[PDB]
């Protein structure tokens, strides 16, 4: 589940802030995905 | 390092076990103080007697 392929074929950057991660709202901070990107 | 993971902008190598929140922030404070004092005092007495 790399993008690293997709990288290597169009040389362009990912974009960077994806949504499916989860949220502590108490200390509002990111963690681990919730859902899968591919 | 198996899978060879990057950060989503490209700019660093991670290991397969990480993930990186990209907050790409900066804080600058810059205070400078300047305090000038000048006091000049001058006198000149003169007495004649003739």
């Amino acid at each position: 589940t790399g993008f690293q392929i997709c990288k290597n074929a169009l040389k362009l950057p990912v974009l960077e802030v994806l949504p499916g991660g989860g949220w502590d709202n108490l200390r509002n901070v990111d963690m681990g995905r919730v859902m899968d990107l591919t | 390092y198996t899978n060879c993971k990057t950060t989503e902008d490209g700019q660093y190598i991670i290991p397969d076990e990480v993930y990186t929140i990209p907050q790409k922030e900066s804080n600058l404070e810059m205070n400078s103080e300047v305090l000038e004092s000048w006091m000049n005092y001058q006198s000149t007495t003169s007495l004649s007697i003739n």
